[PDB]
């Protein structure tokens, strides 16, 4: 189902930049185990400030989940993610610690924590 | 993965391995000497302090000691870096933190001017399009009292010429090996001087103000080797620790082929002896 | 078997403490053969001298070995070689030549060659 004619141009390109930031990505895992981040260029250490934050922003609290941790469940519809995931790739939340992308729902979501803990 | 992949990854590490060890012993060395080459600094450091301290307080005035020179205007900039990477965040601790301060208390290209020492720092501002009016680049690991001599005097000329107003440098203070601190210094007009008995000179004087003419250039030394001298000892400390921090990585990582490379040949041997067996009851 | 439930605290506490100071000692090797002995701290200096007399008393001489060395075996109780070897950890025989611990047996044996050789 992932083709333009099927979700629409916008979703398409924002999935496939995502893609790429992520395989980028996985790419420099090697270096970055052998050698850490310090011997990265400028580019590539943007690529990881970026991915790092995609691959937490990933993550969801479920319904099913209360049982394990109290942390109620949340629903996301398919324009909210698409519109999270474009405004983390045009780089607006660079400055949130990546902690706060973990195991929530919308944006807005991300924004609200980060202001229980340091802005 | 296969046998081949596996071995192949584990031979190209023990050989990263052991070119990273050898770069932490040479590393651990040239440290070592650096720390006792500070130390030789230290008399002439304290002498001129004193003196210094003592006349340049002598009823008198000159353009360094001044509270403020020519009009505010164009602010200096000397940042020290070194010329080769796998140093950690060394250079970029310092670069980070004079990116920071130029960008946001001067916001025009027009009243600041940057002089690098080392090859990084040169590069990382001739990427951006920040302007740099000198430069040196390939210097010995030890440097003897005249290798930055044309350099400091012509830092110390750019001012004596109304060409600056002020001079800031910074570079990575030593304090441990594990630790070092990027420090930020007003360099000229120095502004601050030490609080001692000011009257013990009894130089022979041809002329009380004007011998200040001559020790001040000279006391500027300090740009030479107080920040000089800890740079290069952070430099080597950083570059034995990240060599060091390699090492134990790539042990670990061949520690970890190594149990998938065992994985991977006990079962290859098990289904090859399978195989082999099933054919033979198969007649 | 090395556990205080069958073996007795003070034994326990003994090879544990033999353990730690040997472990320390292999550390500094690196950082020995770069710098040297007199780089070293205060603390690591005596941690290097009473490990380098650790490593010899942990040596014995052998019965079998009498056809070959002429000096005669030894049988050394687990009571004598623990409390040598705390007598040691306490630093009792820190001024003791090392080489009186090379091929020695209980506690005495040290302490009577180190004064033959004077």
């Amino acid at each position: 189902a992932l083709a333009p004619e099927i979700v629409g141009e916008e979703h398409y390109q924002v999935a496939r930049k995502v893609q790429q930031t992520l395989q980028r990505y996985k790419e420099l895992q090697d270096i970055i185990a052998i050698l850490g981040m310090d011997e990265l260029s400028d580019e590539d250490k943007l690529v990881v400030h970026r991915a790092r934050r995609i691959q937490f922003f990933l993550s969801q609290n479920f319904h099913v989940a209360e049982q394990f941790t109290g942390q109620p469940g949340s629903y996301v519809p398919v324009k909210e993610t698409v519109r999270g995931f474009k405004e983390i790739l045009e780089g607006k939340y660079d400055h949130l610690p990546e902690d706060a992308f973990r195991l929530v729902g919308r944006i807005e979501e991300v924004v609200e924590k980060a202001k229980a803990m340091g802005v | 993965a296969s046998l081949r992949d596996i071995k192949t990854r584990i031979n190209a590490t023990k050989k990263t391995s052991q070119i990273t060890k050898a770069m932490e012993m040479v590393s651990t060395s040239k440290l070592n000497r650096a720390e006792q080459n500070a130390k030789s600094f230290v008399p002439y450091m304290e002498k001129i302090q004193e003196v210094v301290a003592n006349v340049a307080l002598g009823a008198g005035g000159a353009s360094h000691p001044m509270l403020v020179s020519r009009p505010v205007k164009k602010t200096g900039y000397l940042v020290i870096t070194s010329d080769r990477g796998l140093a950690g965040a060394y250079n970029s601790n310092v670069l980070r933190l004079v990116y920071q301060t130029i960008q946001k208390r001067h916001a025009s290209p027009d009243e600041y001017a940057i002089i690098v020492i080392g090859r990084v720092g040169l590069s990382f501002f001739r990427k951006r399009n920040m302007p740099v009016i000198l430069d040196i680049t390939r210097l010995p690991d030890q440097p003897s009292f005249a290798d930055i001599k044309e350099i400091a005097r012509k830092t110390v000329g750019l001012f004596a010429d109304g060409t600056f107003d002020e001079l800031y440098m910074y570079y990575n203070h030593y304090v441990s090996a594990i630790q070092q601190e990027v420090t930020e210094r007003k360099l000229l007009p120095l502004t601050d001087l030490a609080e001692n008995k000011q009257r013990t000179v009894y130089e022979f004087e041809p002329s009380q103000e004007e011998i200040l003419d001559v020790l001040l250039p000279q006391y500027a030394e300090s740009l030479i080797y107080g920040a000089l001298l800890d740079a290069k000892a952070s430099e080597h400390a950083a570059r034995m620790t990240a060599m060091k921090n390699a090492t134990d990585n790539a042990n670990e990582l061949i520690r970890t082929l190594t149990l998938s490379y065992n994985r991977a040949r006990q079962a290859a041997i098990t289904q090859e002896i399978t195989e082999i067996v099933a054919g033979a009851n198969a007649l």
